[PDB]
């Protein structure tokens, strides 16, 4: 209903957006190490549903 | 280019009933308000109907009741259900995006009842 500001900082970069974000109740990032590596750390965005 | 599209009315008897639609596509900012405006020809711009994004429904004393504004939140449309005509009704619409900044106007839909 109303225009958003989204921040988020994932291994790489910083993402800042500006849009019509759906958020849910809980937004959150799925965190996983990779099987051989485990230095840098892999997100999955739930965040916004649309 | 925000464009409003309008369909839906026509010639109906005395007594029965239509429904209207406007969707507004393009960049309708977020806190938009959309209204339902009259005109018959020789008289001006009658504000039938006004709607927030609140879901309040404002409507004028001419045609107390009878009006009606459904709302679509996915598609962001709005439909008229307009219930027993009366000649009375016999005037051409249309639509008012308010948006936030530029607001636009509709192409018009014809209304037509008399027996």
């Amino acid at each position: 209903k109303t225009q958003s500001l989204l921040i988020v900082n994932n291994a790489t970069n910083v993402v800042i957006k500006v849009c019509e974000f759906q958020f849910c109740n809980d937004p959150f990032l799925g965190v996983y190490y990779h099987k051989n590596n485990k230095s840098w750390m892999e997100s999955e965005f739930r965040v916004y549903s649309s | 280019q925000v464009q409003l599209q309008e369909s839906g009315g026509g010639l109906v008897q005395a007594g029965g009933s239509l429904r209207l639609s406007c969707a507004a596509s393009g960049s309708i900012f977020s806190p938009n308000t959309m209204g339902w405006f009259r005109q018959a020809l020789g008289k001006q711009r009658e504000m039938v109907a006004v709607i927030s994004s609140i879901a309040s429904t404002q409507y004028a004393n001419f045609v107390k009741g009878r009006f009606t504004i459904t709302r679509d939140n996915t598609k962001n449309t709005v439909h008229l259900q307009m219930n027993s005509l009366i000649p009375e009704d016999t005037a051409v619409y249309y639509c008012y995006a308010v948006d936030k900044s530029q607001d636009y106007w509709g192409q018009g839909t014809q209304v037509t009842v008399s027996s």
